[PDB]
């Protein structure tokens, strides 16, 4: 029994984990194979972040302009170039303690973790989810750009994050391995706002699932709903519309707890009008977002790797 | 308020 | 910016799980240097649960009554004993993953981070606390058994928890890595029920403090109060109460937000008699008791492993 | 309600 915000085993990560530095400029690099990846602002200094010129800037630096340490240990730069917002750094040893990887692009509303590292050594882990609004609601501090973040799919580890940057609200923003920015947001220092953030519908429902099986049970209750109008309510209320592949992917949930969506989504709707009653669901007082359906199914399967 | 390009300073 | 229920990176635990079978029951274990620490339930089967003689249990036992595996090597006991309710079986073999590792026993309010394994494999990593009943709210199911949790400030990895069995009300229980078990319960499959549940005070003020470091001060009020008043109302939510030594120990963070401890005091009785009113607190709408001073700070300062 | 020691089980 139980249910908790669990992060996957970070171990494979934690061992691709590097520190770039380029002048003062340092941050946090991913070392896969032979080449290190890391947000591109590494080349610049405090007066450039305000109007960076990437090509230019980083056209004035050569492979001696990187400083690339994996422990106490400098890998050799042998090459560099920019992919849209990371730069790869080859270098003359590929990683010894490379995983199974790929790189993938993630929707928003899915979730992943999140390994923050400072000075190229791991922090800590924490699950979050990609905001709708393609924003990160992250715990990041000076020195954590370059943290990823990842899945493990069966065996691999699915590299998605990359983080650049701090909004100013707070929240964080950052790429793909590919250097693709999550969201419309450029890595430099000017005024930047998020569109406006809703709620992972699909995640709630899924985590109203997780309650049912830990036992919490009061908020069901006899009528079901239909997809418009519950969509009719939830965009009111700043809820992502809910899709009929939405439903197909809860099946599993909505069988082994004999709650069919449309009977949860009345219970949602209910929960969006009346609140909570003044009472809380799996210890929270809010409707969590950020379990996907998958993410309960393995949680309550014990699903390792 | 801008954003932070949240990498770090490092003496060298 | 940002506050995040941040766990310990895995990667030096996952490196010491490996998997105990006894009979038909199996667990995970621990494997630090040529030592397999795993529950000593391990050696019961299904009808020497209730009241299992564990001395005269284990006599019973060999050497090779004990299937150790890690990953597809299986390890070769070459020894068995028992400290309390742990079981220690020596292989031939020292693990070369072993980390810089310590035994530390732990208080009510202490946190620590969770690997759940199953079958010597791990599942999911997690940040949870000692509970002022002795217990701790994790996610486990059947199989989890041998699950560790941890810290690892600085170099150390410093083992606190070792899990064994859980309770009616879906709470957990287990022991330091010395076999002792935190709280009054034993490893029997007997009635037993954890006491009423407090919330830890110090660690809701700390992160009060964090709230204030990340910018938020809409719950802080003109008022102060005395220790005494503050504990005569906490014990009215079911709160722990207020000690000095606790007033010391939120000093630090005192003195970096300029609020007096018990001027936050004040604030935190205000919170409880209002509630929220469609507010949240670092994106939670409960007071956070899981949050130690000592995390506040590892979180929101200076962060690194 | 009895605890449950959460051993798992394995086939022989």
């Amino acid at each position: 029994s139980g249910f908790r915000k669990m992060a996957f085993p970070s171990g494979k990560v934690e061992g691709c984990m590097v520190q770039v530095t380029c002048g003062t400029t340092t941050l946090n690099g991913l070392w896969l194979d032979d080449v290190v990846y890391c947000p591109r602002h590494v080349i610049c200094t405090s007066e450039d972040m305000l109007n960076p010129n990437y090509e230019d800037l980083l056209i004035r630096k050569s492979n001696h302009n990187f400083l690339v340490q994996a422990g106490n240990v400098q890998l050799r730069v042998i090459g560099h170039s920019m992919q849209n917002c990371v730069l790869k750094l080859k270098v003359d040893t590929a990683n010894p303690k490379t995983p199974k990887y790929k790189f993938v692009r993630i929707q928003p509303g899915q979730t992943f973790s999140v390994l923050a590292c400072y000075n190229g050594s791991p922090s800590g882990v924490y699950q979050c989810a990609m905001r709708p609004n393609f924003t990160i609601k992250g715990s990041f501090l000076n020195g954590s750009a370059g943290s990823v973040g990842f899945n493990i799919d069966y065996d691999c580890v699915s590299f998605c994050y990359m983080h650049h940057m701090e909004l100013p609200t707070g929240v964080h923003a950052g790429t793909d391995l590919e250097g693709n920015f999550y969201g419309p947001f450029v890595d430099r220092q000017t005024a930047q706002a998020a569109g406006t953030d809703t709620t992972i519908t699909v995640n709630v429902l899924a985590w109203l699932y997780a309650a049912v099986i830990n036992g919490d049970r009061w908020f069901l209750n006899r009528f079901t709903t239909t997809l418009n109008d519950f969509n009719l309510v939830a965009m009111k209320y700043n809820y992502e519309p809910l899709t009929q592949d939405h439903v197909d992917i809860l099946g599993p949930l909505s069988a082994q707890t004999g709650i069919a969506v449309l009977d949860m989504c009345a219970s949602l709707k209910e929960l969006l009008q009346n609140g909570m009653n003044g009472r809380t669901i799996l210890g929270s007082a809010l409707l969590e977002d950020e379990f996907t359906p998958f993410d309960v199914v393995r949680q309550c399967s014990g699903v390792t790797f | 308020t801008s954003a932070v390009l949240q990498s770090g300073f490092r003496k060298m």
